[PDB]
């Protein structure tokens, strides 16, 4: 029974790893992602200059 | 919840281990009590006389 609980803990850790994968992917498919920010301040910096 | 449920089952199994331990201890209690009460049996008393 203790072995079963330890095995479930391994599955719990694997689930947490996949959760952070989804968080990072959602951050990249965001509308206000890194690419959008990079081009906006790039355009505005040239205008400001 | 599933992991914590297994923890409850583990201490239930530990109660079963304790029950088996008590069964052996009780048997020793009855065996030695019967020996103590009987003391010197008829064969031993016959030899002494």
């Amino acid at each position: 029974i203790r072995r079963e609980a330890a095995q479930m803990q391994v599955e719990y850790q694997e689930t947490q790893q996949a959760h952070t994968q989804a968080q990072l992917e959602l951050l990249q498919r965001k509308f206000t992602n890194k690419a959008l920010y990079s081009w906006m301040r790039g355009k505005l910096s040239a205008i400001y200059y | 919840i599933r992991i914590q449920q297994r923890t409850v089952d583990e201490v239930d199994a530990d109660i079963a281990v304790l029950a088996e331990s008590r069964r052996s201890a009780q048997n020793r209690l009855e065996k030695y009590q019967q020996l103590y009460d009987e003391d010197i049996n008829h064969g031993e008393q016959r030899a002494m006389s």
